[PDB]
């Protein structure tokens, strides 16, 4: 959807913190595989291994 | 007025009617050939599945 | 469908997208057209029926009301060739309604494509990376440098997607027979929504350069029924 | 006056002459 | 002159604080 | 000069002016 | 003075240009025929030495500044145009960057990535072969001369108005080329700027319009179009000027509407500016934003269509006398209305989507650029030609010249019209097998062209040799036959030199300095 | 015109496609 | 400012406060005939102007 | 602006004569507006042309109205008031007079 | 009386200036090409020094022709003044290339790199230690000489020396503090989309100023030569002002990432 930013910090500041079901963030889970790519997630995952990930935490 | 408004009345009238009719024809020719070919095979992948 | 030597219009429209923009062309063209005969027979009769006597007429930069009349007469010309526009930008741009995603990227020489509209039985998103046929590998029955070895393929009477990026001087996917042109920029990312009206396999080609091998990147789909991917296993 | 136009004139020849003496190792490397 | 000198003033008043 | 102040100048201006692409194109292709 | 060599410079590059119109479509003949670097090693830098040498270098000076250093000044009645040392700057400027853009071709690999470089990567790994900033710096000293030039121009036209013309009925040339300096000022140091920002990216390692850093290739390409849109604008209307007076005196010296004439420029002048969109409508802006755009490129539209109407009304009812100046105005105003035509065409909305980097685009952009721009050139020089030079120019075979021009080119750029939609890209160096039918003929209708250019340089050399029997006097006497001058002043300035059959009465050639005294209108 | 479809007929017509059965 | 070379900027100040222009500014259109029993006149430190 | 008023202003601007290219360019600008010079112009033209001691001018006034009749009828009638006048001028037609 | 024509001549096409500073370019050219890729560290300043001096022979070749010879008249000085007044508004236009393209990195954000900008891991200088100087000294300068043209109107020397050098005593201080302010800045010229479009922002001023700098000192050397006088309003006495209202262009694009920035 817009802002794919915001889907991905949605559910990303889901489990890691704000322990929360899995299912209303498994919807933008779900969202992200489609609409927004795949090769990408090895670059934004090293930005979280990193810890300078541009999310605000 | 006289004969330079006569021919640019007469000129410019008959330059609206035979870009008219060229730009018609060749707009119903081939708009026409056009709804006739694509709506025919649209039929054919429609009503025949 | 595919070019062909000697061709005066483009391929067969199979979108909405592309009927529309045939008839918004057909419209533009009849008004062009009347306004080129227009001008042409003005041309012809000034030029040839004007030999001369040598006076000139006297009358000197001026022609007020008149004038203003044939300034005004375009933008009547305007208002009637723009209001189309606007409602097949209205019919066009808008993307709300479910579709089916299919991603690309593309690498300087090729593309990949990426399945995640509905996780499969197997559950994994799947890739493959659709690059060129060159001399050597030539089947002679397929024409030459619209050779792409693996084919996209897409759902008949399916609303997709395509919502792309890329990198490695980037470029677009153009699909003329069904009506393509989005960005693929590095950083920023963009769908068109677009269903397909037959079946058969739909041929383009990359609009913007990206250099050394802006020449050898054949961009193609093929166009299948619902069972047909269905049975599109291993993919 | 001239005096100080004459080895502006000489290094300007100079600056001039050297960069056509750069171009072939600009083609060649 | 009334621009320049007074505000002047002022100007290297506020200088001084940083 | 003597045979050319202007009469093959032209023409061999011109000449240079239309054979530099193809030395560049040369140099080029030779790499 | 700056004039002659200003020209001959110009002849160089064009026939340097033409020889890379000549490669790039013998290459686009058959499918990988005559060279084997179909890639952006030799082929793309072909492309951009073609375009950035030929619209730089030939469209650029000619028209805007050697008729304005020699033409200017001569009808607004200046001794020399204000600033008489920065024109001498700006052209010595010149071939300085020829040489810098003959090196940016020569060098070892070759970065030329078309004449409308894109950052993405264009970047450090194209500099192992680093023309791309010897082709930038060749485009930026081009830049800075015809800013230097426009100054020059806006000035002379403002202080040195001699006390015959006021503000209220100017000379079409004098008033065009100061809306060109005047639009030229307003668009030329943005993309100075832009040079500098992505020279400083792909030399210094900061990388804004970069991939890295989230540098952003789009705000280049806002730039980039911001100024090539009023760039082309700046290539035609000093050409709209040039026509005027010659569908003037060749026909009828009272013209269709002069105030008329001047708004619709000024208003070509206003509303060039803020549409620089339709060139990427494509790129997924706002649906809004890009209606918006899409409703202004129609208004835009608008008044060069009032001004094609003024001069169908001026040729209209006059004795026209068809000389090869005369040829190339109505040759001009009928291929520009097609492609104006065209222009409107590209102008939708929802038709970029279907026509970006195609031979569509290519063949109306070559239709309005090249046939009014050079048809424009071409009326210009063989017009105030025997003025200047002093010598007649062989009218039969200016006839041939111009016939050869308009068949070959006309049968070069109207199937690219038939290419485009198939969908055709852009700098393609092989395309597929289904389009090798038109460009075939292209290939025919480029050598067409490039014998005409041959032809006239026969009759530049023909310039030596002085017929008296051939081209003496444009504007035939009405009725009068015994008494002898220039037989028209629609003003009555009649001073010494200075008239309203304007600078036609300096002497050929005109004297090493003219205007002693200044001139008067009624 | 003759001299200019002359001189390109006899510069250069060498190297194509593979064959005419090829696109059948 | 004065003594100095080329006194051009005498006659601006001198005709600033006399009258009489330096450099000939001044229009003409004396409503006349143009023809030749009566041209315009044409004063000159020349025989030609 | 009209018919009488254009005659009659043109007249009198056309009285001014006194000479060969004065009478010849108020001959050329009178003749080239936006409508057919009056029988009562061309009298005055041929009378101006009996002053200025000319007569191949009085020949062209001829043929300038025989590309301007705009049609054969009214050439046939300036033919016939214009024959009497020219029984009283001495002016031949081109055509009588083939060079 | 012998009169002439009121716009004026110089010397003619062959000319070595015209030719010294194209070739001049050239030599710029190759200087930033060749040191790019191949490495000539000498002959940049060389270039950049000889740029320098020709501007300044070129000018002293024209300053000799406005009071040495003393051409110029009052329509050649409308004419300077309108055509170096309209210099300024071409100024704008570059000026207003870079305020838009930063006036785009901040109104649209870019998703990657700290969404909010100034992004996360650049933090911006607060405008209150050395800025609220910059602002006020800046106003002091163009405060300032708008007394000190009425100085040198009035015809006193002691005056308009005064106001005038305490002015441009001030920019040498304030060139001093821009160097100290852009050398103690952490994050440089290669971060980000921000750091070099606001150093670019900053740089340009850095090269108008040197250039301003030097412009002044050789009208300082022209003023104590007794060339100018409150009636020898020749051309270059009216081309001094208009960079104060360039730098209250530059308080404006000073206001844009301050209040409304942050
Ligand atoms: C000097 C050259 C020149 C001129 C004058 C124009 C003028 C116009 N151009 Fe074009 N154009 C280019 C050169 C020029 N262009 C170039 C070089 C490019 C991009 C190529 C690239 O850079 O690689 C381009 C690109 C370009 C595009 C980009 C599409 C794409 O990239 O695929 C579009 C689309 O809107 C467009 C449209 C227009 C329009 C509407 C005009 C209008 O100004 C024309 C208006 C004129 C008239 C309409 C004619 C007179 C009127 C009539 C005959 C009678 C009345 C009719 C009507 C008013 C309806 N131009
Ligand atoms: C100055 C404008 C100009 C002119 C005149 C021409 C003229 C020609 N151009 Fe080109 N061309 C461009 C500007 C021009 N072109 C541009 C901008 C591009 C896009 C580049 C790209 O995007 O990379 C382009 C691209 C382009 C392409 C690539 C298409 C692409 O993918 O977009 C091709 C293909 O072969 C081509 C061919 C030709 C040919 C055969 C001519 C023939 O018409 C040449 C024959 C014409 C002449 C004979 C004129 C001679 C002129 C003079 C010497 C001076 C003027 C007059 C005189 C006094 C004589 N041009
Ligand atoms: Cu990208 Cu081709
Ligand atoms: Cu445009």
């Amino acid at each position: 959807t817009k802002h794919c930013w915001q889907s991905y910090v949605d559910y990303h500041k889901c489990v890691n913190m704000k322990g929360e079901d899995f299912a209303p963030c498994k919807v933008f889970w779900k969202t992200y595989n489609a609409l927004c790519p795949l090769d990408w997630i090895e670059k934004w995952d090293d930005q979280r291994e990193k810890g300078i990930f541009a999310g605000d935490i | 007025t006289g004969t330079i408004k006569r021919r640019v009345i007469m000129d410019i009238v008959l330059g609206f009617s035979l870009g008219g009719v060229m730009a018609s024809y060749w707009w119903w020719g081939f708009h026409m050939d056009k709804i006739n070919k694509r709506e025919k095979f649209y039929a054919e992948l429609a009503e025949r599945k | 469908d595919v070019p062909t030597p000697y061709a005066c219009y483009f391929q067969d429209s199979a979108t909405p997208n592309q009927e529309g923009i045939l008839e918004l062309h057909d419209n533009i063209m009849f008004y062009l057209l009347v306004i080129l005969g227009l001008v042409s027979w003005m041309l012809y009769t000034i030029v040839m029926t004007y030999s001369k006597n040598p006076i000139a007429y006297k009358y000197i930069k001026h022609g007020q009301t008149i004038e203003v009349i044939w300034t005004i007469f375009p933008a009547v010309i305007l208002l009637i060739i723009a209001f189309p526009s606007f409602i097949l930008l209205y019919l066009c741009d808008e993307v709300i309604s479910p579709a089916m995603t299919i991603k690309a990227i593309g690498y300087q020489w090729y593309w990949k494509y990426e399945y995640s509209d509905f996780i499969n039985d197997s559950g994994e998103t799947v890739e493959f990376e659709s690059y060129v046929i060159p001399d050597e590998l030539l089947e002679e029955g397929q024409l030459r440098l619209l050779d792409t070895d693996t084919s996209m393929v897409v759902p008949v009477d399916t609303h997709i997607r395509f919502v792309v990026t890329a990198a490695d001087v980037i470029h677009d996917f153009a699909i003329p027979s069904l009506g393509i042109k989005v960005d693929a920029t590095p950083g920023r990312l963009n769908q068109v929504s677009a269903l397909i009206q037959r079946e058969g396999v739909f041929y383009g080609a990359c609009s913007e350069l990206c250099g050394t091998g802006h020449a050898n990147m054949p961009i193609k789909i093929e166009a299948v029924s619902l069972p047909k991917f269905l049975e599109w296993l291993n993919e | 006056s001239a005096l100080y136009l004459y080895p502006f004139y000489a290094i300007f020849a100079v600056a001039v002459v050297t960069p056509l003496l750069y171009i072939p190792n600009a083609i060649r490397g | 002159w009334v621009a320049l000198p007074a505000i002047a003033l002022t100007a290297v008043n506020t200088y001084f604080v940083e | 000069g003597r045979k050319t102040p202007y009469a093959l100048s032209h023409f061999g201006f011109f000449a240079i002016g239309f054979a530099v692409p193809f030395v560049a194109c040369y140099v080029q292709l030779k790499k | 003075d700056i004039a002659v060599l200003y020209f001959m410079l110009a002849i160089f590059s064009g026939m340097a240009g033409t020889a890379m119109s000549l490669i790039i479509r013998l290459e686009l003949a058959a499918p990988g025929s005559q060279y084997l670097h179909g890639n952006s090693q030799l082929f793309n830098v072909l492309v951009v030495g073609h375009a950035v040498l030929m619209i730089f270098f030939l469209v650029m000076p000619a028209l805007i500044g050697g008729f304005g250093n020699y033409l200017l000044p001569l009808m607004i009645g200046a001794t020399d145009t204000a600033f008489p040392r920065i024109n001498n700057i700006a052209f010595w400027v010149l071939p300085m960057g020829l040489v810098c853009l003959v090196t940016s071709t020569l060098v070892e690999s070759g970065a030329g990535t078309g004449w409308t470089v894109y950052p993405p990567l264009s970047s450090i790994q194209a500099h192992s072969g680093p023309s791309v900033d010897l082709a930038i710096f060749a485009l930026h000293l081009t830049s800075i001369s015809s800013l230097l030039g426009a100054i020059n121009f806006i000035v002379t036209t403002l202080n040195m108005r001699t006390n015959g013309m006021t503000m209220h009925k100017l000379p079409l040339f004098v008033w065009s080329i100061f809306i060109t300096a005047f639009l030229l000022l307003l668009s030329l140091p943005v993309l100075s700027a832009g040079i500098t920002m992505l020279l400083l990216d792909r030399n210094f390692n900061t990388s804004f319009f970069e991939v890295s850093g989230g540098g952003d290739p789009i705000l280049y390409e806002h730039l980039f179009w911001f100024f090539g849109h009023p760039e082309v604008y700046i290539l035609i209307i000093p050409g709209f000027g040039i026509i005027s007076h010659v569908v003037s005196t060749y026909s009828k010296k009272p013209v269709f509407g002069e105030i008329s004439m001047v708004y619709a420029m000024a208003s070509i002048g206003l509303l060039g500016f803020l549409v620089w969109s339709h060139h990427m409508y494509i790129v997924g802006l706002d649906a809004d934003t890009r209606a918006y755009f899409t409703s202004a490129t129609m208004i835009i539209a608008i008044p060069t269509g009032i001004k094609i109407f003024s001069w169908l009304a001026t040729i209209h009812g006059g004795s026209i006398r068809l000389a090869t100046p005369m040829l190339y105005a109505i040759a001009f105003l009928f291929l520009f209305t097609m492609g104006g035509l065209t222009g409107v065409a590209l102008a939708n909305a929802s038709l970029d989507v279907a026509f970006h980097d195609t031979y569509y685009v290519v063949g109306h952009f070559h239709y309005v650029l090249s046939m009014g721009a050079i048809f424009s050139l071409f009326a210009g020089y063989y017009y105030w030609s025997p003025q200047i030079l002093g010598l007649n120019y062989n009218e039969k075979l200016a006839q041939i010249q111009f016939w050869l021009i308009f068949i070959g080119a006309n049968v070069i750029f109207f199937p690219m019209h038939f290419l485009g939609i198939n969908g055709m890209p852009r700098r393609i160096p092989d395309y597929p097998d289904a389009f090798a039918g038109w460009n075939y003929v292209a290939s025919i209708g480029s050598f067409i062209a490039t014998l005409s250019l041959f032809l006239f340089i026969y009759i530049l050399y023909d310039q030596l040799v002085n017929g008296l029997n051939n081209k003496v006097n444009n504007k035939s006497v009405i009725y009068n036959k015994a008494p002898d001058f220039v037989e028209s002043n629609t003003i009555f300035n009649l001073n010494t030199v200075k008239s309203s059959s304007i600078e036609f009465l300096l002497t050929s050639p005109p004297a090493v300095h003219s205007f002693n005294t200044p001139a008067v209108q009624s | 015109l003759l001299f200019s479809v002359g001189l390109f007929a006899v510069v250069r017509m060498a190297g194509g496609q593979d064959a005419k059965t090829m696109n059948k | 400012d004065l003594d100095q070379e080329t006194g051009l900027a005498r006659l601006e100040l001198l005709g600033k406060l006399e009258g009489i222009d330096v450099f000939d500014t001044k229009p003409l259109d004396s409503s006349r005939k143009g023809t030749m029993k009566d041209p315009i006149i044409i004063e000159s430190y020349d025989d030609y102007r | 602006e009209t018919f009488e008023e254009f005659t009659a202003r043109y007249e009198k601007e056309f009285d001014e004569a006194y000479d060969l290219f004065e009478v010849q360019r108020v001959l050329n600008n009178c003749f080239s507006y936006d409508l057919v010079p009056a029988p009562a112009v061309i009298e005055k033209a041929l009378r101006a042309a009996r002053r200025v001691n000319d007569l191949p001018t009085a020949i062209r006034v001829f043929e300038a109205l025989k590309y301007k009749v705009e049609n054969e009828d009214q050439y046939k009638a300036y033919l016939d008031e214009l024959k009497d006048v020219r029984q009283e001028l001495g002016v031949p037609l081109k055509e009588e007079l083939f060079p | 009386r012998h009169q002439q024509h009121p716009f004026h001549m110089v010397m003619p096409s062959p000319w070595p200036i015209v030719v010294s500073f194209a070739l001049l370019s050239l030599a710029l050219s190759t200087a930033l090409t060749m040191h790019g890729y191949i490495g000539n560290m000498n002959m940049v300043y060389l270039a950049l020094f000889v740029l320098l001096t020709s501007s300044i022979l070129w000018f002293r070749d024209i300053v000799a022709e406005a009071t040495y010879l003393g051409d110029h008249t009052m329509a050649v000085r409308k004419g300077i003044n309108l055509g170096f007044l309209m210099f300024v508004l071409s100024e704008v236009l570059i000026f207003a290339g870079l305020f838009w393209a930063y006036f785009h990195s901040a109104m649209s954000p870019d998703v990657t790199l700290g969404a909010c900008w100034p992004p996360v891991g650049i933090e911006a200088v607060q405008p209150t230690e050395l800025p609220l100087l910059n602002t006020i000294i800046l106003l002091s300068s163009g405060a300032t000489v708008t007394y000190s043209h009425h100085a040198l109107i009035a015809g006193n020397r002691n005056k308009a020396l005064s106001g005038l050098l305490i002015t441009f005593w001030l920019i040498v201080i304030f060139v001093t503090c821009q160097y100290i302010e852009y050398t103690n800045a952490a994050f440089t010229i290669s971060d980000g989309v921000y750091g070099s479009v606001f150093y670019a922002g900053t740089g340009l001023h850095f090269l108008h100023m040197v250039m301003l700098a030097a412009m002044l000192g050789v009208n300082y050397w022209r003023m104590r030569n007794y060339h100018l006088t409150a009636g020898h309003h020749v051309g270059y006495e009216t081309t001094i002002i208009y960079t104060h209202v360039l730098d209250v262009i530059w308080l404006f694009l000073y206001v844009v990432f301050y209040w409304w920035g942050v």
